[PDB]
């Protein structure tokens, strides 16, 4: 019943300072330490900061200067503040508990934060069903074109996570200044069974529900 | 600041093999090392703690060994769903993660079930045209592109994307998106995808009208 | 009847260790030995029947074995949840339970969360007074707790009760209740708990003043 | 649906005979055997008495002389009586089944039977709340002090069940001929949201609810 949730901006400007919040749930910051761990996109886990069940702050030596970690024991939250933000800083930020026996077992789902002077652009979702004359071969491959969005990430489901089928959600690709990604799924009850992708873009707080029609 | 050095960055094996990754500490971390498995778009999952104690619910096929500065992690009889990146973590003096190791499984050989999609009505409405070709579930991961409109091979407008290895069928899927002007899309008629795998003695060309509704 | 000599009486094994609890029949029982697990305040749970047959529910890490008069059951990776007591049972001729074995696990040190509570008035309205002190979730089990009243240890009226190692967290918990007459109670001012555990260096004192309720 | 329930007077006088009953559920005593197993407090299980599917009786050799088991296959119950009890006889008594293939797989909750001369004393539930100055940490330890009762057991729940986590209910201890037990629980929603203990002492039909005020 233990839990952790990270909160914060998906896009910040360079030089500015990033402030994140880890909201703890099934345990007390009084006997559980908490740590922040970031993971660049496509790279590995980096531990950046820790705060003990006693309030003592510890940091990664490569960030020990522009890093501050504090806690609010009355509301179960740990804050991470990092200034002198730079591109390399854009990653998914996670927080974990450490209770002195179990370490880094419980993790938040994390938050992608992007350092860029750019502006957040929501995605443009288009359905992906066969041409007007290309006959179906029973089990039909479908998808959605989630394009022209910034920054990352963007997630997509089908029939509200009820399909799951063969979801081949495609790694995003940045063209010029935006990302374009495609998510595919297969199924044979469509046409009959309504299939529709559920795209969400955190940075833009937008949510789109693209119903793959017929054609 | 103890540095962890994870060894095989990439592991390619066969269903049932026993794989082993190691990690070295720049300093004696004693027995404070953990192992995590990580699927994409998901938070790290701890499998091992204290070098060798298995986190409850962790298949007994996984295990760890080590002491001081040397440790290893093994998966005897690897399964398809072990296909995930793995990392070691020292928590003996602060915290330090190894660079990770991507485990890839070698499987049978399958051919890409290529698909084709003309720009959606909706997107043409606003004046944009985006042609997408999807070559799902195939092995190995070495595949070719090639977009041919009315015979001519256009390339100044295509993005290819290869997914990660399906932790279900040990395959790879790929997408190619040909984006162009809704006015350019009309100057042509023949839209040919066509790709050439190393499982077909020629290209698997999928083409669509242009006309139709 | 037949005798079942169980060993060891108690076991303090580290997490992830492999433990083995043994029973030796005084006579041949063939393979008619069953093993049980009992968690505090609950009925005995059967884990293994017919020497080695795992009854459904018992995790794979459990195994029973033995030859004629020598038997034992093993836990490949003692998990916190395995903390409990265990009994063998020969049902070969009539029935016999071994003396049992207490499985406790070793854990990292954990200082206790001390809480003191002044008596209820509904109780004082009764003529008596009970002040409660709580030392929750600590490791190791060894802990001393004394009552200091206005600077004087009160040995009389103290009832202590420690918990059985929680299999949920490998910790112990303790309750101390100092009882006296309201007469005696209201005739004093400062009530101090004072906990001496290796996790401190300096005793942990928790106090409340009667002239403040 | 296979179930068993032990029932009977839970307090007996030294040298007095005890009368217990074990009621069976999703199975017949006509094709099932029933055994009685007792466990002193803090000590180990000890099989005594057993009745086969044919209704044949067998007792622990050590205790044969002071034992008698029988049943009402009809009513689906197994009875047990024990002669001239002594302190060392107080313990929980379980009833479990055999059947022939799976032995002692199903047990009952067990019933506590205390061999004493003391009289049955209902408890006294008092609140366990902080105060008289003290601090506060938004996450607080609370509890109830169930004290001075006889004999065992007493059952304490919290909020009838609402997220009863962090509940430390401490094993009862005898002090001056009476039992005292303390139940703890931690809150973060108290006092705004109520936390009250549900204490039950059957041996005196005591079923009281004490709110944790302050």
């Amino acid at each position: 019943e233990v839990k952790l949730l990270e909160s914060g901006p998906g896009l910040v400007q360079p030089s500015q300072t990033l402030s994140l919040t880890c909201t703890v749930s099934g345990f007390p910051l009084t006997t559980n330490g908490v740590s922040w761990v970031r993971q660049p996109p496509g790279k590995g886990l980096e531990w950046i900061a820790a705060i003990s069940s006693g309030g003592s702050p510890y940091y990664n030596s490569a960030l020990k200067s522009r890093l501050s970690i504090n806690r609010d024991t009355s509301k179960s939250q740990v804050f991470l503040k990092m200034n002198s933000l730079q591109t390399e800083d854009t990653a998914i930020y996670f927080c974990t508990r450490e209770d002195g026996w179990n370490y880094f077992d419980y993790w938040g789902p994390g938050t992608m934060v992007t350092v860029s002077s750019a502006q957040t652009t929501a995605p443009s979702v288009y359905p992906l069903a066969p041409g007007c004359g290309d006959t179906t071969s029973s089990t039909v491959t479908l998808g959605c074109l989630v394009k022209g969005y910034f920054p990352e990430p963007v997630t997509v489901t089908w029939n509200s996570g009820a399909l799951s089928s063969d979801v081949h959600t495609f790694p995003a690709v940045l063209q010029s200044g935006l990302y374009t990604l495609t998510s595919s799924v297969t199924s044979s009850t469509w046409p009959s069974q309504t299939v529709t992708c559920n795209v969400a873009h955190p940075a833009s707080s937008t949510k789109v529900d693209k119903k793959l029609e017929r054609r | 600041d103890i540095q962890m050095t994870q060894s095989p960055p990439s592991l390619s094996a066969s269903l049932g093999d026993k794989v082993t990754i190691t990690c070295q500490a720049s300093q004696d971390i004693n027995k404070y090392i953990a192992w995590y498995q990580q699927k994409p778009g998901k938070a790290p999952r701890q499998l091992i703690r204290y070098t060798s104690i298995l986190v409850l619910g962790t298949p007994s096929r996984f295990s760890g060994s080590g002491s001081g500065r040397d440790f290893s992690f093994s998966i005897s009889n690897v399964a398809s769903e072990d296909i995930a990146s793995y990392y070691c973590l020292q928590y003996g003096n602060l915290y330090t993660f190894g660079a990770g190791t991507k485990l890839e499984i070698k499987r049978a050989d399958a051919a890409p079930t290529v698909s084709i999609f003309p720009p959606s009505t909706e997107q043409l409405a606003t004046g944009g045209a985006s042609v997408v070709c999807l070559m799902n579930n195939f092995y190995p991961r070495d595949i070719s592109v090639k977009w041919k409109i009315d015979g001519t091979e256009r390339r100044d407008g295509v993005l290819d994307s290869v997914t990660d290895q399906d932790s279900k069928d040990s395959t790879y899927s790929m997408s190619s998106t040909l984006s162009l002007t809704k006015a350019d899309y009309e100057s042509h008629n023949l839209y040919t995808c066509e790709v050439v795998h190393k499982t077909s003695s020629s290209p698997v060309v999928k083409s669509f009208n242009r006309n139709e509704c």
